[PDB]
């Protein structure tokens, strides 16, 4: 079971 | 009284004693086992006139159910039993003949191949018999005995007679894969290369282990095909699929060229339809020799993640839709590069485009990630395109969804797979994985089932058993070994179509991985997920690499390079430490112990025999031969339950007596962070990729649901630290 539900602001920080 | 019949059919009064001995026999050095325990079991099941192979078989199984955590001895007591009614089966007596007078009977029958006795002299057999060990046996656990009995030794599978016993298979296999050697070394390399398969510290696949010694030739087992868009490319793809498949081989498919639903009919080729019909076509060819239209034969379809049917693409595994939809029976492998994960962070969208309608885009993809966003955004502003917008969080958790769902969509990181990578991109790029994520081989197009300038990736390979070695110098000797074994059998096997043999003939790539880690891990104390093994991971994968290259370049040396050389990075001075994500210096500190420089030159000089060496794989069976944990992966549980038609097989982790806490099973680590770092680690020396997998215990999380944010924040970290490929997801059951 999933919880489809994203933080794009959280997400934005990381470093590639 | 208690009447004993026998295999001719003729009664003997039984003799408990002569029963015994064989049971104290077979628990000699064992600990922890009670012979009367097992005696109690089997005597009670005895009737008046039962067969004495019926006698073998109760007592084998009475040893087997006693299979434990708390006497794991067991596994040898029932194995032992087992060799020595093997030995009775197939030679009448235990103690086997010669190996000159086996393989002429053997040869007599058309068991084995003839060439066997224009090969070798009788003398020669003679010198064999001499390194022959018959006392190997003994070492075997009880589950691999089943999987000896059951695949590799040579037998008549409908009288169910067995021909062979495990040490003649070993020296038959290094005495045909070195057929061709000089006489003034060809026995010498027979003897080591015999040691290092009997011992465990090389293991080798199933198709190599059941059928090199006897007449057959086929012994391929991964084709990469890839396909253009047209009808011709198509017809040719789906009829290489029927001829592969036919003979055993999983199928790793790239159809990303074929354009979407809709576009300009062009042709004549009615491509109005697009892409999943033509899926359905490649599916009934992957299943066109399985039993009832589903099982055997298996095949994983590649596209790129910005296609126009993407969103229909994503859940053709989907069990809820109408039949005309789903493509249910092949596992797809999702591409995608650095400017799709980019969209996704800003909160942006992704544009989905047709190939055929964005001239170089495609091939931009895979060589060159420049040229690639300089075409993207200039096409996502061109308005005679036709195209499609999609939020990228959208499409990221539509394929996300679908991953956990299944399990069994993947991800390809396309240009991880030509930045770091032994071939030059401009010259031969890597579009598409295999069946199970781990080859990474360049390929081109078929127009016809015989075009000869079309190329298919086949991979020969092997794997190095990281808990029989001592220490890493051992690797040496053994590289020699597995490198120049495998290369003799590039030679050795047939090819069915022009442009398999094609690539391997041009690039004589092969795949060499490990097995055992996890036990390697626990006896040297480290654990998956703290970060705690980085170090060792490092040091042990560079030893890997560097004796395998070393390996390869002396065989360059004495029999030239592979015709192709001049396409790998390797040909320009370009080595794996050059490439590496960067990022992976943060994580590991350890140094290179080994001169690069000095084999830089070598290489740069005198070539190498194959393009690709290492490749790390999944591994069921032969690991379970060596009794050592699967690949890469920690152990699911102490013991491991499989049902066999003559009961449950158990088999206990290596010296879990000693080790039992220093093991960490699968589902104790806390996330998958500790596990992604080591696999970052391992592809900094790789050649090709590793099937890595990602794990979610449900009962970890708040009501049960695992977050979409920590599925798309451990893809992330995949991405950060060099990880090329991602295979199965793995959800728990409880």
């Amino acid at each position: 079971q999933i919880d489809s539900e994203v933080d794009t602001d959280d997400l934005s920080n990381f470093q590639l | 009284n208690l009447l004993v019949t026998k295999r001719d059919g003729s009664t003997e009064r039984i003799n408990l004693d002569k029963i015994h001995r064989v049971l104290d026999w077979a628990a000699e050095g064992l600990h922890n086992v009670s012979i009367s325990q097992v005696e109690l079991r089997s005597h009670i099941q005895f009737y008046d006139g039962i067969k004495t192979s019926d006698i073998h078989e109760t007592i084998i199984k009475a040893a087997a159910d006693l299979i434990s955590r708390d006497a794991p001895d067991y596994q040898y007591l029932a194995a032992r039993l087992a060799i020595f009614h093997l030995r009775k089966k197939a030679y009448g007596q235990f103690e086997p003949p010669a190996l000159y007078d086996h393989v002429v009977k053997m040869v007599e029958m058309g068991k084995y191949d003839n060439h066997l006795l224009e090969d070798y002299t009788e003398e020669e057999f003679k010198q064999m018999d001499t390194f022959i060990d018959h006392d190997r046996d003994m070492t075997f656990s009880y589950a691999a005995v089943k999987q000896l009995e059951g695949k590799y030794l040579v037998q008549n599978r409908v009288t169910g007679e067995i021909y062979e016993s495990a040490q003649f298979l070993y020296i038959l296999v290094a005495a045909c894969l070195f057929s061709n050697y000089p006489r003034e070394t060809r026995l010498q390399y027979v003897k080591r290369f015999y040691d290092a398969v009997s011992t465990f510290k090389i293991s080798l696949p199933t198709p190599i282990m059941s059928g090199v010694r006897t007449p057959t030739r086929q012994f391929s087992s991964c084709v990469l095909i890839e396909c253009g868009d047209s009808l011709d490319s198509i017809n040719a793809t789906s009829s290489a699929i029927v001829k592969y498949v036919s003979q055993r081989a999983g199928i790793g498919i790239n159809a990303g060229r074929i354009r979407a639903l809709g576009s300009p009919i062009r042709g004549g080729e009615a491509f109005h339809t697009g892409c999943i019909p033509f899926y359905k076509h490649f599916q009934t060819a992957v299943k066109s020799c399985s039993q009832g239209g589903v099982r055997g034969g298996a095949a994983t379809l590649f596209y790129p993640m910005w296609h126009l049917e993407v969103e229909s693409l994503l859940v053709l595994k989907n069990n809820r839709g109408v039949e005309g939809n789903r493509v249910r029976h092949m596992d797809y492998g999702v591409q995608i590069n650095k400017l799709m994960y980019t969209r996704l962070l800003k909160g942006e969208d992704i544009t989905l485009f047709s190939p055929s309608d964005v001239p170089g885009l495609y091939d931009a993809f895979f060589a060159d990630q420049e040229e690639f966003e300089r075409l993207y955004t200039k096409y996502e502003k061109d308005d005679s395109i036709r195209k499609q917008r999609v939020k990228a969080v959208e499409l990221f958790s539509l394929m996300m969804q679908e991953r956990a769902s299944t399990g069994r969509i993947y991800i390809q990181n396309v240009d991880h797979c030509n930045t770091h990578s032994p071939f030059d991109p401009a010259i031969a790029p890597v579009r598409q994985s295999n069946l199970c994520l781990e080859i990474a081989l360049p390929t081109k197009p078929l127009n016809d089932v015989n075009d000869e300038n079309g190329e298919i990736a086949l991979c020969t390979l092997s794997a190095f058993n990281l808990g029989a070695i001592n220490n890493l110098d051992e690797l040496e000797e053994l590289a020699i070994l597995a490198v120049r074994a495998l290369d003799a059998l590039l030679d050795y096997q047939d090819y069915p179509i022009p442009a398999a043999k094609r690539g391997a003939m041009g690039r004589r790539t092969l795949g060499i991985g490990v097995i055992n880690f996890a036990y390697y891990l626990a006896k040297h104390g480290k654990r998956y997920s703290d970060g705690s093994a980085n170090n060792l991971t490092h040091k042990t994968f560079e030893a890997i690499q560097y004796y395998l290259l070393k390996a390869s370049n002396e065989l360059a040396k004495e029999q030239g390079a592979c015709p192709w050389f001049n396409e790998t990075t390797y040909a320009k001075g370009i080595l794996p430490i050059d490439t590496y994500k960067k990022d992976l210096d943060t994580i590991a500190n350890e140094p290179l112990h080994y001169d690069w420089e000095a084999l830089r030159e070598s290489i740069k000089t005198h070539g190498l025999r194959n393009s690709t060496l290492s490749a790390l794989m999944p591994s069921e069976t032969s690991s379970q031969i060596s009794n050592a944990t699967n690949g890469i992966e920690p152990p699911r549980g102490y013991v491991s339950i499989k049902a066999s038609k003559d009961g449950i097989l158990r088999q206990v982790v290596p010296d879990y007596e000693h080790l039992h806490d220093a093991y960490e099973l699968l589902w104790e680590m806390p996330g998958n962070d500790g596990y992604l770092q080591l696999v970052g680690i391992m592809q900094k020396f790789i050649d090709q990729s590793i099937s890595a997998n990602t794990n979610y215990d449900p009962s970890r999380f708040p009501s049960g649901k695992v977050p979409m944010q920590q599925l798309l924040k451990d893809l992330l970290t995949a991405y950060k630290f060099g990880v090329k490929t991602l295979f199965y997801q793995n959800t728990r059951d409880g």
